[PDB]
């Protein structure tokens, strides 16, 4: 039988300061006992001081961070360009998430 | 488009009546006269039929009297084949209650859904409407003997008696005069035959251009039967009054 | 599916279908609510060139939506069937929700939400009808009447009438009510309503139905030799 | 005349009157002008209020990155026509990781509108359109007809008293085009073009409405204090 | 009367005006030409050059339909456009059923049908287009011409716009003059030369010459824009002629 | 007859331009924005006195930070209102935050277009929608039944409107203090409406960043009536 | 007036846009007949190509629906390849469906049925046009049935169909009164096709040249076309006599 | 849920049903109501499926009322399970099927008889003297054979089901928490607070 | 596209008429006449064939058709329309009957069908009626022989005999001076052929004359034997050679 999941390994790690904030990620990908990529970066910078990563099955990963970088593009759109704040943004991929409750993103997700 | 060739069935007049209901009554003001009598011990109703020949099969032959179950029956006025559809709907309706609550469907109940079905042909999907108006009567252990009306506009009443098609301003005139409260069944058919025999645009009223029948609780004990009179029995009854 | 705009705006921004629907209703018997210190009365012409009727089964004038609010109405006879089952619906499936029955504004706010609908729906015509919705909050003593229109507007009404002749009896009305002082009891009510009826109606016979909601749902409809006792005394005090 | 009550009834002639009563709606329109050179493509809209009371009407409209539009007639129906070119602009970022070239944005926006023009019931977009980007060819504007009609210019103005700006701009033609790498000479050659549509009235600081997008420079709008630069 | 106020509906003469009315659309557009030659086909059209800023080359009205087949029409551009989108559906799901790409005729009919369906019903509007179009196929060259009615046939030279007579005149001689056959590089510049010769009809606006062409040893059987050196060359032989 | 998103030869929408016609024969709304709020007044205009006039609703809340007036066909209003709480809502459910006074105009303009052969007519009900949010503080918009709205710094609408807003042209300034645009509305609508203005035939409402929405009570509208024949008079 | 606009009866009980279509019918200016022999059933038709710079080939109004049934059309070519694009995939779907070849009368019956409706319901005009299906049929033998756009379909021991269609009819009637039989008694079908051209030329008094004419036969198992060469080797017999 | 019971006495029908409400290892309630007025006559008790049996019971009395105020009349008992048996008949071929077993306990003021039908999750409906759902039945109905008379009265049908939940109350795995006991006559129906 | 046409295209005139069943009728009366008549034991309808052209071969052509085996109608008006219906008529004797009952309508229910299916083209969007008049002549085992007129409407009367169409007046006066009800089933076909001569003006023979009846079973015409139950079809397309038989002995 078809398994629509995945394991692509890797770890990430988020820290916040006074006046800034880290998200720290390794960039090897696996499969099984293999080493897909040496360098896969999957901390990306979406727009509007905004840093994300999503850590898991890296197809959910890609899809879940494309969808945020697009709603931060439409978000600009709708409402003349406000800036997106983080706790927006939370509350957003909040949705995102849920959306596919019974089907769901294999991924540990931190902003 | 088509826009061009819409008559619009469900639009106001400026004077707020609906044309398509206006020119339906129209249509079954030149129908055959129904009658129908409520007395305390049953109901009479009588039907002239549309100008006959004499080659018409008159024994298997319904037009005007229709039975909906078997405590309730109606009389029609107006297009004969548009009754029909508003009578299976009825009939399936009627089943319908049965099955759901085991017990026969109250007459109202029966007669408000008929006339809510033609309500809709005059709100909503540009249909022309059901040119039809019926006579209702029937029996159920709450209001005992009922008779109803409902016309092409949705619209029904209740009645003690009461006529549908051709010539009723006369007809109810006549029934208004000699109709009181304490009459009989047999008194009841005699009076619905003397209305149309006066109301007729025909030379003379006779057995082969009538439809009859009762509602009684003439059968044996607390049941009521539904008797649809045959040619000979019309001919009988048509004498025993000496219209003929 | 029937799609028509059949509702729409003419040159000098009315809707005709809408305005003709109010025509209908000029034409319905009339019907007028009166509201007391303590209940309300819901009044209601019939027509008498139909005798021969049987008023046992004939549809009364007066429905009850629920049993603590009534409905009344001036126009077709059929459409207002149609408002009264969709009301009676969203009263107890209002109760299936919210644990509580409606309020007389969340009941008469539903019914004229209906009837808007039918004016900016493609296919339908609107409502030929007018309400009159009359009742009190659940736990509240407070007397509650509204009045709907084919439009969709509604609103509170002190007293109102609304169908044939509606006008002159709401001029007897407009005279004859007073805000500070409404009928302080259940007589006071219903001969003020019997009042009014009676510069329109005919004979005070079988023409007239009255029918009375008090607090806490106690709704009765008065009996011929009951009203008539109304119209005997109101045309002796009129003889002076 | 007869022939004019929906757009799916040719005339006698073959013109479709709907859609020349939508062209219409254009002309009534506050003037707008679109003109580029090799590097740059600059919008310039003159906004147009109710009252002293009000806002000025934007008439300007980012679709992406690198293309955007300016509007003259129906503002709603440009909502829409922009609202599809977003889509069809993130369709192919998201599909195909790949920048929506302008020339395909022209084709897509046509045959939406042509499908309005065919049936019944529908009516033609009231509005008409001037877009501009940078993309793999480098600078483009593009003038947008609710008849269906799409056309690649070097400049152009659409709107009332269009045609002042429209034959300036073909004199300035060969001056213009050669403005590389100067993004506020371009926009200054604009900014004049649309000056020969002005009457009784001149370009104010809530009344001027900019946009420029180029070989280093997003698609952006200026408005307000912005624009006092170019008064 | 009120026979030619909707689509679809018989004229006691048994005619649909409507049709015959986008007829009148298509009388009023720009000339645009299909001629075929020994191995293939060459499409040409008129572009009026309305005003100095209008970007030479850059507003192509010649479109192709999967890689061996040409489109040009006369009339309300967006129209055509439409008509082509429907073509490339067809040529794609002809192409995924039956591997083989689209045989002209059976191109021709697709686009046939479909115009034939726009005169059907009063809720549609007929095309305001005459399309030329064709290409090669595995039995040779075709070329078509299609009409808001739906009517086609093959031609062996065709022509539509303000300017069809002059044209067609012009055509009718090519066919007389070569009854063996025209060569592909020599109808291109013939294409040219017509298409000078029936801007006389259009006068008042100078234009743009578009020309395209299908051939098999010429393009290898697939579709392809004239362009450069071909196309000046042929600009040449056509000013020759017209002085 | 003829199709319902007809263009007229002067490129408008005949039904659009004819449902203009229907707001212009309802009640007045006047609408002031200034650095303290934005008040928002209407003419209420009962049709009998034996109408209880608290139960004409024309002014109506969003959101808490959002208001909104009304007129001419108000029972259109219903669905634009029901719409607009939703979008505001909804807003504040994906995105934990207020939703911008504009963005939510734009939402309830959307519904406008929407109708042809979506619904049978467009609305015949203009509105006028103030409140205020962080980005661009206090805000009033005139949102009209063709797709369109206008920012405001004053507005009326309805009836009287073309004269009460060549008052508000005369009369408003950058500087106005929330106690002046209140008497402000006050004193034109008095002079656009056929009956005198008092407490029971005129109401008036506020949208401050600090209280959000509020409709004033016929015991403080009366005040302010009475604070503003004192000063008419005092000079 | 717009009881003669749509499908719907006038006051005289008459369908205006049914009658209309017919009119639309000799927009053409074309005249066919078709014949049967023992063996063989023959459908002829004129050619008129007006211009020059049309391709002759692709100017045809006969059709093959099927391997067996043969169709020639009168009316517009847009309506004419409607309808046979139609009758191809039906004749298609019953092969399909019921596991033996479409019959030239049940094809007919289905395509009568079909421009039926269109004479019913409004949204549908009908087609401007009149079906003639010919075939040898394996159970009827040779067959003629033809179609109109009022939805009437008759089998025919000959027929024609034009604008000069009496002339062509009575002409055939005369023929049938002296040889006393219900066909054209002779055994190749050449000779089938020459008493078809021979009895066009007598109807309308014209003569023919390859390219002014059209013929479609059918025999047992196939109906084909003819090309030029083969009507001008069917020309010279019949001049040769 | 797990414990409703019903005896149909000369003039009247008594419903007791089970105080308890129990999810997992703990009695979450023990007052509990698992009853529903359908008409001022007519008393429905339920017990089955978490979620269903409440959702149910509220659908049904919602339909009666409705019907109700809809002809200005009470629906007959017969009438009223005959309407619930066929929802729940439905409901039995439905992709999520209602899991809920009821007692229907009724007064006919037109007979002026008490009537108590007993239906099943499948719509499984019979007319009986005294109805039982689930194990109780198992413990009851033998108990009823023995001291049920036809002509009991009221007090005789409370004294006779004092027995049959004291049996449950010895022989029973699970604490049920006790009964509420409602009982429908002529007069309508009301509860015993003292059982 | 799509039928936009979702509106009645029938609808009632201030008068009361409903138009376009009233053009129907106009229809009707221009068509061909067309006959019924009821026998003791069997029924018989009959009609002229109108043939279109000499070359058209009218033994293709069919105007009384079989609906059940023991069942068949005739027409007068739009043969176009009257095919179909005779289509939809047998395909509702069995969806609707013998597919759930498995046996045949009785006459009168088959009737009643088609009768609705006519009713519908009066109310429907976008259609205008049928533009026929059918006979419907059957047997059943409960109601014997009987003969039913359906119109445009969707109304239907039952008849001892009748006619319909072009001469319809004369030839029922005809028809009343020569029946009664003690008519054997030769008597009624005899009388049939002398009615039908009144109307028909050419030739009047087995080839331009289509009569049927409904008469006993014929078990010859079955096609198979071993069920005892089953005997046949009472419909039955008489023969031009037996008609010709008939018109000797006139
Ligand atoms: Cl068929």
């Amino acid at each position: 039988q078809f398994n629509p999941y995945g394991d692509n390994g890797g770890t990430i790690l988020g820290i916040a300061g006074e006046d800034f904030a880290v998200l720290a990620g390794d960039t090897r990908n696996i499969t099984d006992y293999s080493i897909n990529s040496r360098y896969e970066p999957k901390v990306f910078d979406c727009g509007d001081n905004i840093v994300m990563s999503a850590n898991g099955f890296a197809a959910d990963g890609d899809a879940l961070v494309k969808r945020f970088k697009n709603s931060v593009k439409w978000y600009h759109f709708d409402h003349n360009d406000k800036k997106l704040s983080i706790n927006s943004a939370a509350r957003n991929i909040q949705h995102l998430l849920y959306g596919k409750r019974f089907f769901p993103y294999y991924v540990h997700t931190i902003i | 488009g088509s826009r061009r060739y819409d008559s619009r069935t469900t639009i106001f007049s400026p004077e707020g009546r609906l044309y398509q209901v206006e020119y339906a009554l129209e249509s079954i003001s030149h129908a055959g006269t129904a009658i129908g009598i409520m007395a305390s011990d049953g109901i009479v109703l009588a039907a002239e039929r549309k100008v006959t020949s004499t080659l018409l099969e008159q024994d298997t032959s319904t037009e005007k009297l229709y039975k909906l179950n078997d405590k309730i029956a109606v009389a029609v006025a107006g297009l004969t084949a548009d009754a029909e559809i508003l009578i299976n709907t009825a009939r399936i309706h009627a089943q319908n209650y049965l099955k759901t609550y085991n017990e026969d469907i109250p007459v109202e109940i029966l007669v408000r859904r008929l006339s809510d079905i033609k309500q809709g042909y005059t709100q909503h999907g540009g249909l022309r409407p059901f040119g039809v108006s019926f006579i209702y009567a029937g029996y159920d252990d709450r209001y005992g003997y009922q008779l109803y009306t409902s016309n092409p506009s949705g619209n029904y009443t209740g009645w003690k008696a009461i006529s549908v098609g051709a010539n009723t301003s006369a007809a109810q005139t006549l029934l208004q005069m000699d109709y009181k409260d304490d009459m009989k069944v047999d008194d009841a058919i005699e009076l619905a035959l003397k209305t149309l025999s006066k109301t007729t645009d025909s030379s003379a009223l006779t057995y082969d251009r009538l439809e009859f029948a009762t509602i009684r609780k003439g059968a044996n004990d607390g049941e009521v039967y539904q008797k649809i009179f045959k040619p000979q029995e019309i001919k009988d009854i048509l004498v025993k009054t000496g219209i003929t | 599916g029937y799609d028509r705009a059949l509702s729409i705006f003419s040159p000098d921004g009315h809707i005709f279908q809408v305005e003709y629907a109010l025509e209908a209703v000029k034409r319905g018997t009339c019907a007028v609510g009166v509201k007391g210190k303590n209940c309300v009365v819901l009044g209601c012409e019939r027509r008498s060139t139909l005798k021969l009727q049987d008023t046992r089964i004939t549809p009364s004038k007066v429905s009850k939506i629920d049993s603590h609010v009534v409905l009344s109405f001036s126009g077709l006879n059929a459409d207002s069937r149609i408002l009264i089952e969709k009301a009676r619906v969203e009263a107890q499936s209002h109760r299936l929700t919210l644990e509580d029955p409606v309020t007389v504004e969340y009941l008469t706010r539903y019914v004229a939400g209906v009837q808007q609908r039918y004016t900016q729906s493609g296919g339908v015509r609107p409502f030929g009808v007018s309400t009159l919705i009359a009742g009190f909050d659940p736990r509240d003593d407070e007397p509650k009447l509204y009045q709907t229109e084919p439009s969709g507007i509604y609103s509170s009404w002190s007293a109102q009438t609304i169908g044939r002749n509606s006008k002159t009896v709401r001029e007897f009305l407009e005279k004859n009510y007073d805000r500070k002082e409404p009928p302080a009891t259940v007589e006071e009510c219903v001969k003020l309503t019997v009042r009014s009826l009676l510069e329109v109606v005919q004979t005070g016979a079988k023409n007239i139905e009255i029918t009375v909601v008090k607090p806490d749902s106690d709704i009765v409809a008065l009996s011929s030799e009951e009203i008539n006792q109304y119209v005997t005394q109101i045309e002796q005090e009129k003889q002076e | 005349n007869n022939y004019d009550g929906d757009t799916v009834t040719f005339s006698p002639t073959g013109r479709l009157f709907q859609v020349e009563y939508a062209l219409e709606a254009i002309k009534q329109g506050s003037v707008t002008v679109g003109l580029r050179s090799n590097t740059h493509a600059v919008l310039v809209a003159l906004k147009r209020n109710a009252d002293e009371l009000s806002s000025y009407q934007k008439k300007i409209i980012k679709c992406d990155e690198h293309m955007g539009l300016s509007l003259a007639g129906l503002a709603p129906d440009a909502r829409v026509l922009s609202n599809y070119l977003r889509q069809q602009c993130n369709y192919s970022s998201l599909v195909f990781n790949r920048k929506l070239a302008v020339e395909r944005a022209g084709h897509l926006l046509c045959d939406k509108a042509q499908k309005n023009t065919q049936s019944y019931g529908g009516r033609p977009y009231g509005v008409g359109l001037l877009i501009i980007g940078y993309d793999k060819s480098g600078a483009h504007l593009l003038e947008f007809q609710p008849s269906g009609n799409v056309t690649e210019l070097y400049g152009t103005a659409i709107g009332a008293r269009s045609q002042g700006a429209k034959t300036y701009l073909e004199r300035t033609l060969d001056t213009f085009i050669k403005i590389d790498g100067n993004p506020d000479e371009l926009i200054k050659a604009g900014v004049e073009a649309i000056s020969q549509s002005l009457r009784d009235e001149s370009l104010t600081v809530d009344n001027l409405s900019i946009a420029i997008v180029g070989k280093d420079t997003p698609f952006t709008i200026y408005d307000g204090e912005a624009v006092a630069k170019y008064i | 009367t009120g026979y030619d106020l909707s689509n679809s509906v018989f004229s006691p003469d048994g005619r649909n005006f409507q049709v015959e009315y986008a007829v009148k659309a298509v009388e009023n557009g720009t000339t645009s030409i299909g001629i075929k030659c020994n191995d293939g086909v060459v499409f040409a059209v008129e572009k009026l050059i309305t005003s100095k800023l209008l970007v030479p080359q850059k507003n192509v009205k010649i479109q192709v339909v999967d890689r061996h087949i040409g489109c040009v029409y006369s009339g309300l551009i967006p129209d055509g456009r439409h008509l082509v989108n429907r073509g490339r559906e067809e040529a794609a799901s002809f192409k995924k059923l039956y591997k083989t790409p689209i045989p002209i005729p059976a191109f021709a009919d697709r686009l046939g049908q479909y115009v034939q369906a726009h005169t059907l019903y009063n809720s549609v509007r007929p095309f305001g287009v005459s399309t030329i179009f064709g290409g090669v196929d595995k039995n040779g060259a075709h070329l078509y011409m299609l009409e808001p009615s739906g009517s086609y046939w093959g031609y062996k030279g065709a022509a539509t716009g303000k300017g069809r007579q002059s044209a067609k005149a012009e055509l009718e001689k090519l066919v007389d003059h070569h009854p063996e056959g025209l060569s592909a590089r020599e109808a291109v510049k013939q294409a040219a030369k017509i298409i000078y010769l029936a801007h006389e009809d259009n006068k008042e606006k100078d234009f743009e010459l578009e020309i395209s062409w299908c051939s098999l040893s010429e393009t290898n059987g697939l579709h392809k824009f004239v362009k450069g050196d071909l196309l000046q060359e042929a600009i040449d032989f056509a000013q020759k002629e017209i002085n | 007859d003829r199709g319902v998103s007809t263009f007229s030869p002067e490129g408008r929408l005949f039904q659009v331009e004819y449902s203009l016609e229907a707001i212009k024969l309802g009640s007045t709304a006047i609408g002031i924005a200034t650095k303290e709020g934005v008040v928002l007044g209407v003419e209420k205009r009962a049709t009998s006195p034996l109408l209880e006039s608290d139960s004409i609703e024309k002014i109506v809340e969003i959101d808490r930070h959002i208001g909104c007036a009304m007129s001419g066909l108000t029972a259109d209003a219903r669905s634009m209102i029901e719409h607009a709480r939703t979008a505001a809502v909804t807003h504040n459910l994906y995105y934990d935050e207020d939703i911008n006074v504009e963005s939510l105009t734009q939402s309830v303009c959307d519904l406008a277009l929407r109708f042809g052969e979506l619904m049978s007519r467009p609305f015949g009900v203009a509105l006028l929608i103030a409140g205020h949010d962080a980005d661009d503080g206090y805000q009033l918009f005139h949102a009209e039944p063709s797709g369109t709205f206008y920012r405001y710094n004053a507005k009326a609408i309805g009836s009287g409107s073309e004269g009460a807003q060549a008052e508000l042209l005369n009369e408003w300034h950058s500087s106005l203090t929330l106690k002046e645009a209140e008497l402000l509305v006050l004193k034109i609508l008095k002079q656009v409406m056929e009956e005198k203005l008092d407490e029971n035939n005129a109401q008036l409402s506020c949208i401050t960043k600090q209280d959000g929405f509020k409709i004033y009570d016929n015991e403080k509208t009366a005040e302010l009536i009475k604070e503003l024949k004192e000063k008419e008079a005092a000079e | 007036g717009y009881d003669r606009h749509i499908t719907i009866f006038s006051p005289e009980g008459r369908l205006y846009q049914v009658e209309y279509a017919f009119k639309a019918t000799n927009q053409t200016n074309i005249n066919s007949l078709a014949v049967r022999g023992k063996d063989c059933t023959v459908v002829i038709s004129q050619k008129k190509v007006p211009d020059k710079l049309l391709d002759p080939t692709t100017v045809s109004y006969i059709f093959c629906i099927s391997r067996t049934i043969g169709m020639v059309v009168n009316g517009p070519i847009p309506d004419a390849r409607n309808a046979a694009l139609r009758a191809k995939a039906e004749a298609a779907e019953f092969r399909y469906k019921y596991g033996y070849d479409m019959p030239c009368d049940v094809l007919a019956k289905r395509m009568a049925n079909l421009s039926q409706i269109y004479t019913q319901r409004a949204y549908m005009r009908p087609l401007g046009v009149i079906l003639t299906f010919v075939s040898v049929d394996e159970e009827l033998g040779p067959s003629i049935y033809k179609t109109d756009p009022a939805g009437y379909y008759v089998g025919y021991k000959a027929t024609a169909t034009g604008p000069k269609q009496q002339e062509i009819t009575t002409n055939l009637e005369n023929h049938f009164k002296k040889s006393k039989i219900d066909h054209i008694n002779e055994e190749s079908w050449e000779k089938v096709v020459e008493f078809a051209i021979t009895h066009m030329i007598d109807a309308l008094g014209t003569e023919f040249s390859k390219n002014d004419l059209e013929v479609g036969v059918a025999t047992k198992d196939k109906f084909f076309t003819l090309s030029a060469e083969n009507i001008e080797e069917r020309l010279v017999a019949i001049a040769e006599q | 849920m797990d414990i409703i019971l019903g005896i149909r006495v000369q003039d009247s029908v008594i419903l007791a049903s089970s105080k308890a409400v129990t999810r997992g290892i703990s009695v979450l309630k023990d007052s509990d109501d698992k009853t529903r007025q359908l008409s001022p006559h007519t008393l429905m008790s339920f017990a089955g499926e978490a979620g269903d049996t409440v959702q149910f019971a509220e659908y049904i009395q919602a339909n009666i009322q409705l019907y109700s105020i809809r002809e200005d009349y009470e629906l007959s008992p017969q009438a009223v399970s005959s309407f619930v048996r066929q929802e729940l008949a439905k409901s039995i071929r439905s992709r999520r099927p209602y899991q809920v077993n009821v007692l229907i306990g009724g007064y006919d003021k037109k007979k002026n008889k008490p009537e108590l039908y007993q239906i099943d999750y499948l719509g499984t409906k019979v007319e009986l003297p005294y109805g039982a759902h689930g194990y109780s039945g198992f413990y009851t109905f033998s108990l009823l054979d023995h001291h049920y008379r036809p002509d009991m009265t009221t007090e005789e049908g409370l004294d006779l089901l004092k027995l049959c939940v004291q049996e449950l109350e010895k022989r029973m795995p699970m604490d049920f928490k006790g009964v509420i006991v409602k009982i429908v006559d002529k007069d309508g129906i009301r509860q015993v607070d003292d059982f | 596209m799509t039928d936009r046409y979702s509106f009645s295209l029938t609808t009632f005139s201030p008068s009361g008429k409903l138009g376009q069943i009233d053009y129907a009728l106009t229809a009707v009366k221009q068509g061909v006449t067309s006959l019924g008549i009821k026998a003791t034991n069997g029924v018989v309808i009959a009609t002229e064939k109108k043939s279109s052209s000499p070359l058209a071969m009218s033994e293709t052509l069919s105007k009384v058709s079989l609906l059940t085996p023991d069942i068949g109608a005739v027409y007068s008006g739009m043969g176009p329309d009257y095919r179909v219906l005779v289509d939809k008529s047998r395909k509702v004797a069995h969806t609707s009957y013998k597919r759930i009952y498995g046996e045949y309508p009785p006459t009168k229910l088959l009737v009643s069908e088609v009768a609705k299916i006519m009713q519908e083209a009066t109310q429907s969007g976008g259609v205008r009626p049928f533009g026929v008049s059918l006979l419907i002549a059957g047997h059943d085992e409960f109601n014997g022989f009987s003969l039913y007129q359906v119109d445009p409407s969707g109304s239907y009367f039952p008849w001892k005999a009748t006619a319909i169409g072009k001469g319809s007046v004369a030839a029922k006066t005809f028809l009343e001076k020569r029946w009664n009800d003690e008519l054997e089933l030769e008597d009624a076909i005899h009388i049939a052929l002398l009615t039908l001569k009144e109307s028909v003006e050419g030739e009047f023979n087995g080839d331009t004359i289509e009569l049927a009846i409904i008469g006993d079973e014929n078990p010859d015409l079955l096609g198979y034997t071993g069920i005892p139950t089953d005997k046949g079809p009472r419909f039955r397309k008489l023969t031009s050679q037996e008609i010709n038989d008939r018109l000797e002995a006139l």
